[PDB]
């Protein structure tokens, strides 16, 4: 399609709505003109979303308790407030750990105050003192307590910061009091903020004046990998297999300590940007520790990642860097014999949160797929700026799209694959068109680095090539 | 690394030993991590009779709850009405979280609205809300209804949705006459069943309330059937079998089934089949309404007694043999209709089905858990198969609804070990699968959690999961069974004896030790 | 010893330390056993290449058959037929163990004489048998009609049924117009399903051959169906309830649906439903006959193209989504009916069923056998479902059915390594299962020896056995489940792929080493 | 019922049939009088069956295969001839044995010649020689072979003695070929002497010649227990505490060496006589070895029994059997304490093979219930004569019943409870009579000694009190 045929899709497209909506929605959707570095020239993000019009988005609670706090494995997370939004979040999100769950771990457990009404007449502070209580009687081998707080806490005037001092000061423990109530922001992306600012505020000085940890030269930390089916550890084998030394996980399989250890690193290895920029710039800020954005998807991100990580580094880096290059590349050249002829010219169309939209992008081509709409449920004009240039001419470009935009556009386009939540899913195979959650990576995974593009790869081909798509339409009709 | 013609996923990938060699050294580095023996003392604690009292002792923590909030079952009641948009006013974090939570289920399309209320919504509520979002979501979506549910902020701010819906109308927004059938749906307030239960009694008053004046009991010669919160599709579809094979005149009022089984011919339909607008307006012109799940469709009851004038008979749910024999000598006394010959045979197939399969159920101990109706129905059969029920779990559940168990319970010799929870949890039942080993679970998938707790103190302690209830997100397709009926006795028994007949092959499989007894024949 | 509380069965009773040690001492004392290591030695060896090949060289010597003797198939055949007694011709030890067989299976009550003839019989043969045989069975148990096959010891001997019963009716024993349809059912001649098949032409030819002046093709308006050898109560059931809501109608000839499933309402019914004889007479005056098996329903099409002039449609079982679609457009072709708006709404719920479970189904390699029709549809299901169908056994296969499997296999990418086995045995696919080692096997009880060696040699190596076929004899009421049709298919996917993610929960319970892919949803 | 009605049962029924088999069938039916000790003035036993009357029997290779010879659990059987004997008799019996099948041991096994045409037109005796070879490659820890011959083997006029010798001598192994063909006989009991006669003949005598087994003076054999649920073992137990040595179990968990060695024992114990008592009197006649009959069902029974037992041996054993009626008192008491008030006055009627129909009496009466009817497939006067003893005044027996007859008997007579085989479960149960398998135990037992009891008595009340039973007519009608 031509830049003029999609912005007259636009036009089509928001024909539909109220003048109110319809002025707003137009601000959201681009045809991508990759020239452009300045994306507040071309689109509109991080605003709030327009009632009743079926947006994809969650809120501040998802992107703390479910993004941020959730994966870290040895502490215990309250969702405070009433029971829905733990219940929801109770394993939904494959942030995958080792531990031996309900003794030192507890990541897929649900641990909630459970509001009544008497919770939100009279307060929930005192609830949350004798539920502290309870979690250290029960779960003694906690290494510390973060509270999640849901839409009523805020509304109702609790003060959880009083009862996570006192409560902290007299079990000499870290409790860590989450102002992440769903009221708050627009979307996710403000509950990264709040996540972010209370891991620096709660967790992260806590070693300032401890010297006994014993650094070296190459010592890094993972930032803003939450281990999607295992997405850290095929990540950080790499990093390991390079001569680094991987201190931390944020936060996928990570635990408080790994935390505490990370202002003892030489340099912050940022995949999420979205997520965990805000600790990366304090880290930057306080302790001095330079951090870097890379992208472990495909071999392509991937081979040009582990290079311009070991150039921070010393020549032996850099050589156990080409080692490595040269240890995977049969193993994903091999991939792509076998699966880029069964992909090759095939369009894909995604919808995402705030990192993926764009991060996998070089993936596909590693396959001959061609991007040729994404966008993004939370992401700012920053995450805009560093999609434009990702994208090709002419591209669809979406930002918080809705239910109704979204089906309207891929009716049009007739991708042969959509990559988006568990949302869209059933809508889209429904259609007939191939589709691959590109959150939960559909159970399936790990995608990131060279042990990742190999499942990648048969992923996209077991799906997009599989036999049920040609048996849609009855042969009598 | 990996083999291109046997790629691993992350199970059995992580297996391999540059793996567990990397995994070690992350732990020994900087996980700072309680020794193992430390970690095997604190397990094994955890399944004590000292450690059960403690946790039984809990006030204020929740563990692993077995219930969801309200506007949950407010969305899955409006889905079953005719072109109807489940629209939840408050925050749009959880319309995600709904929709999900029911897409997982049952693997199909949600569709459910937010008006995206903000932080700014504190200072004058969310009267803006609803005017914008009822007049973007019937433009942009073209439902016939809107039926309106709140999340907690809402709730808490104290938005009268009545006021809202009625300022929409006077201002042009949406037309006088398009309906908008509301309810408050606290979710600091009972559970999704109460939901349900508050979304229904919203849509009932919206259609009858005001036109009671023309209505005559017994006029349209029909049984209205109101479900309540149903999660298995084979439910509303055995329900009308019976009644359509009875003879019967009926009106299911909320009735997902098609919206939540449509096919994959090349379209997507946002919306399919359900409750007619029609139907709820002439309801009170049937000659009685029957409520599938009494215990959470209290209010309801009391507006169809109170405002249609219907002397709601006093029905158990159609579970298992002696109360689908209740449900249909009710409907057939109201209706006049005779039970036909198809459902004595069906019900005579479940009778030889239990004669058939009694011997390997007989004694068998269950712990279980899921919402009140369910549970008691479940609890019922299991007596009729000499099963024992001894752990029954009901989250969500009431005291009179306990002492009705109770009662159940006592009538039957097969009740003499069997203890009913109210308000316990999932770490709750933890502890008694432990203390008081049961030989299976019957519930949801979050019990899968519990079987692996169990198995790690060993084998001889593992207490397998047989998924019944809702969620299931583990398995596919679970969603189109039946639970209610004959049919559903039949399911059920299926599943049981079966089950029990799996686990006997898997201990008896091991060669020249316990495979003398792995019979061919069972 | 027992504890009166809690009384032990030989498991768990024989591992008391007292049992073990009596066994140890029967063993070492007088058992004259091998050493365990050359049991081990000799275990591992035959899992090996090296033992496949001699295993494979075997012309003599059959192990673990995957097939019965032929008036098994008669018997089952007969039984569809209203108010028939299913009638044995010569020895009785065969009677009770086909009664015996069915029983196992369909728990349900399985009529059937024999005329017990004895070695005496050798000398003139067993007319006597059959004319006291014949009067004994219709006085004492008041079939409309006696059904006859034979045993193998009547074949070798070669009594003649035609003449023997001819003489019955001569000499007054029966009614001159009592039917007594005949068919020859050498044990020593194909397998069960040509027993089937020989009963029925027989049937067929009993009630048309000398009728034929006054049928015209297509007089009746129905269209006639011929199941074949079928123990899924819900294969009669589906083609019936297909064709009642297409408007098409139909004589299902053999439908012992009805007789294998009576209520237990406090009478035992010898006989229920059943096609009628004005069914078989009237059968040549059908547009056409369709045979739902085609491969063992070879002499009954010969007699239907020859005798009845149907020109009976090459049609495969209706087993998957494309052979169920072609079934229904023949049909539709036949009958001038449209397929109806309910039958393409299933098709597409079956194809959403597809597109939501295939990526767990995707590449899952699978042992399986059976009869020649339900294997290759199995087959042709995989396929469509993106599995490896890698052993394909038919021990009752010919070579031309392999040949017609072969090019199905060849019409897809999924069949690439794939292999059809005829004529060869579970002991041969054992073999199979241990050198190329599949995720399942589809078969029947038998299947469940093969899971246990496997597991004997590692938990790595188990193959577990996914119960489809016949017989089923250590789970209950499997026999009511459906494989044809849209809701055949249905059943058979959910199947698959629970039993796939049941044993993925199983490698991922292991807390701490496989339970980070634990998943709640999948 | 009174001696008057039952014989007035008896005639109503017989009213059904054609004259001959009327007259026939009356010879068969008969009430009970237990001062007659000659049942040959009461009832006909061991003859043909009426044909079309549908017969419970089974035939000669039933007696044989399934019954004396496939248990032994060392041992390759050939079920010779077509496909069908051997399948259908797969595993039906549970003759429960310890070994690892498919290597040292074969009972769940289906070896078959497995006979086509040309097989029928020219013989299977070349067949039979190239599968003995096929066997001894693939199975290589078999210690023996037997040759189970199926209806067409005599038919054909097959020499399977000459191959059996031939390949016996040229590979020095026991072929054992057993003439069961199934038109032999009327029923499985010729099988059980044919099967007799065969082990005497090829397997018995193997160690006449002998002298190193190191005999006791308290050797002992269990003749004719087939260990169904495991009744053997928990029969053998209780001898060994009462210090005996049970060399051998005929043929239950057998192996072929305990069989070689049983003419070096003092005592042959034989439970089932129907069977086994062939071989017995073969054993005094030959090795001077004394035999006796007893019963291990139910205490009274298994009490009596252990007395009479150690009675034979010294006064050593005579104190140890009081040792072990002590152990268990408390034990078989206690089940008596729990099950019997809730069996008391329950009224039985049974219908098996040889033996049970008499030997179990005594059990249902240690719970109290009244075995009011009792019959079997294929007994001979002999076991008549035991029975009517067992059995009370004016109760029906039954010889090689119809299937008619019983359906009737029992619609009269109505009894709590019925106990037969397979093809009489599913009837009883549709009309609202609790049944209990007595042949396989209903997948259950043992129910042999004192373990057993406790086992019988649980599921007598599981089933006749089963929840179940109450249900069957619809409350509407
Ligand atoms: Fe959100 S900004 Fe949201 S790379 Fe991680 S939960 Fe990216 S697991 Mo889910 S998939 Fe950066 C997210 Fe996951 S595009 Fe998605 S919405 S933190
Ligand atoms: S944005 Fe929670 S699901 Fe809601 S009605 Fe309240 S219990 Fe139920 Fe975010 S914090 Fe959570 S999830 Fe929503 S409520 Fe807010
Ligand atoms: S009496 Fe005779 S030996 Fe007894 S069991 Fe009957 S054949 Fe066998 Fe029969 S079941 Fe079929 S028809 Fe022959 S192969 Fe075998
Ligand atoms: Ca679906
Ligand atoms: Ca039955």
């Amino acid at each position: 399609m031509s830049r003029e045929e999609v912005e007259s899709l636009i036009q089509e497209v928001l024909e539909v709505y109220p003048e109110k909506a319809r002025k707003d929605r137009n601000k959201h959707l681009a045809v991508n003109d990759p020239a452009v570095t300045q994306s507040k020239k071309c689109i509109i993000s991080n605003k709030k979303s327009q009632p009743g019009l079926m947006t994809i988005r969650g809120c501040a609670y998802a992107g703390s308790k479910g993004v941020v706090w959730g994966p870290i494995k040895d502490m215990i997370h309250i969702s405070h407030g009433p029971v829905g939004c733990g219940q929801y979040s109770r394993a939904g999100r494959r942030n995958y750990y080792i531990g031996t769950t309900g003794v030192n771990a507890f990541v897929t457990m649900n641990f909630t105050s459970d509001f009544q009404e008497k919770d939100i007449v009279f307060g929930g502070d005192k609830k949350l003192a004798k539920l502290i209580d309870e979690v250290e009687t029960l779960f003694p081998l906690n290494k510390g307590i973060s509270v999640q707080s849901e839409c009523p806490i805020g509304l109702i005037g609790d003060d959880i910061e009083s009862v996570s001092k006192v409560k902290g000061a007299e079990l000499s423990k870290t409790i860590v009091p989450v102002r992440c109530e769903g009221f708050r922001g627009v979307s996710q992306s403000l509950g990264h903020h709040i996540a972010n600012d209370a891991v620096r505020d709660w967790v992260l000085g806590k070693r300032d004046e401890d010297t006994t940890f014993a650094s070296t030269p190459y010592d890094v930390a993972i930032i803003g990998d939450y281990n999607i089916g295992g997405d850290a550890w095929s990540s950080r084998i790499l990093l390991e297999e390079m001569g680094l030394r991987c201190v931390a996980q944020w936060s996928g399989d990570g635990s408080i300590s790994e935390i505490e250890l990370t202002p003892k690193v030489k340099l912050n290895l940022v995949h999420c940007y979205r997520s965990m920029n805000y600790i990366s710039r304090h880290m930057e800020e306080k302790y001095g520790i330079p951090w870097m954005e890379y992208n472990f998807f495909g071999p392509t991100k991937t081979i040009e990642s582990l290079r311009a990580i070991a150039a921070k580094f010393d020549e032996s880096i850099q050589k156990k860097c080409e080692e490595v290059i040269a240890k995977y590349k049969p193993e994903w050249e091999a991939v792509v014999a076998k699966y880029r002829p069964r992909l090759e010219g095939k369009r894909v169309m995604l919808y995402i949160g705030g990192l993926r939209p764009r991060h996998v992008i070089g993936a596909y081509e590693d396959l001959g797929m061609e991007v040729v709409g994404t966008g993004y449920e939370f992401a700012h004009n920053d995450d805009y700026d560093r999609t434009m240039k990702e994208m090709g001419d002419s591209t669809l470009l979406y930002d918080d799209v809705t239910g109704y935009e979204f089906e309207e556009f891929v009716k049009r386009i007739k991708p042969d694959l959509i990559g988006s939540g568990i949302k869209e899913k059933f809508i889209f195979q429904k259609m007939g068109i191939p589709f691959r959650e590109m959150h939960s990576w559909d159970y399936s995974g790990p995608y990131h680095g060279f042990d990742g593009f190999a499942i990648f790869a048969r992923d996209m081909d077991m799906t997009l090539n599989n036999p049920c798509w040609k048996k849609l339409q009855a042969p009598w009709e | 690394s990996q083999q291109v013609d046997k790629i691993k996923a992350s199970y059995p990938l992580f297996l391999d030993q540059d793996y567990k060699d990397m995994l070690a050294k992350k732990r020994d580095g900087f996980e700072e991590k309680y020794p193992q023996d430390k970690i095997d003392e604190v397990f094994q604690w955890t399944t004590t009779k000292e450690y059960q009292e403690l946790n039984f002792q809990r006030e204020a923590l929740t563990v692993n709850p077995a219930k969801a909030c309200q506007p949950l079952g407010a969305v899955l009641c409006a889905l079953g009405f005719e072109k109807t948009m489940p629209y939840v006013h408050g925050s749009q974090g959880c319309v995600a979280y709904f929709r999900s939570y029911f897409n997982r289920h049952f693997r199909e399309p949600v569709s459910c609205v937010s008006d995206s209320m903000t932080e700014d919504a504190a200072v004058f509520g969310g009267q803006q809300n609803m005017k914008d979002g009822l007049q973007n979501c019937k433009a942009t979506y073209k439902p016939d209804m809107i039926a309106v549910s709140t999340t907690c902020m809402a709730e808490v701010i104290g938005d009268d949705l009545n006021a809202f819906i009625n300022n929409s109308k006077k201002e042009g927004f949406i037309p006088d006459e398009f309906p908008v059938p509301f309810a408050h749906t606290p979710s600091f307030v009972g559970s999704h069943v109460t939901g349900w239960d508050n979304m229904f009694e919203g849509i009932a008053r919206y259609f009858t309330l005001k036109s009671m004046d023309d209505k005559v009991v017994g006029s349209n010669k029909k049984i209205n059937i109101v479900p309540g919160f149903e999660t298995y599709l084979g439910n509303f579809r055995v329900i009308k079998r019976m009644l359509s094979e009875m003879g019967v005149g009926y009106s299911l009022l909320s009735d997902p089934e098609e919206v939540l089984d449509t096919p994959a011919d090349g379209q997507f339909r946002m919306y399919a089949g359900g409750t007619t607008q029609e139907e709820m307006k002439d309801a009170p012109n049937a000659l009685n309404t029957v409520l599938l799940q009494p215990w959470h469709l209290e209010k309801t009851k009391k507006f169809v007694e109170g405002t249609w004038k219907h002397e709601v008979p006093k029905l158990n749910i159609p579970m298992g043999l002696d109360w689908t024999d209740e449900f249909l000598m009710k409907v057939s006394e109201i209706s006049g209709q005779p039970i036909p010959a198809s459902l004595t045979k069906e019900r005579g197939r479940l009778v030889d089905m239990m004669t058939d399969s009694h011997t390997w159920l007989h004694g068998k101990r269950f712990a279980l858990w899921g919402d009140p109706d369910f549970v008691m129905g479940l609890v019922k059969f299991l007596l009729e198969l000499g099963c024992e029920p001894v752990h029954i779990l009901c989250h969500n559940g009431n005291k009179r609804w306990k002492k009705a168990v109770d009662a159940i319970l006592a009538a039957s010799p097969y009740g003499k070990n069997a203890t009913v929870y109210i308000g316990k949890d999932l770490w709750h039942l933890r502890s008694l699968v432990f203390t008081d080993k049961p030989d299976f679970m019957i519930g949801n998938s979050y019990g899968k959690f519990i079987q692996r707790d169990t198995l790690h103190k060993g084998k001889e302690f593992e207490v397998p999961l047989i998924r019944i209830g809702f969620p299931i997100f583990d398995r596919h397709h679970l969603h189109r069974s039946t639970t209610l009926g004959y049919e559903g006795a039949m399911q059920i028994l299926t599943t049981l004896v079966n089950s029990i007949l799996e686990r006997l092959d898997e201990e008896t499989r091991g060669m020249q030790a316990t495979d003398y007894n792995h019979d061919l024949v069972r």
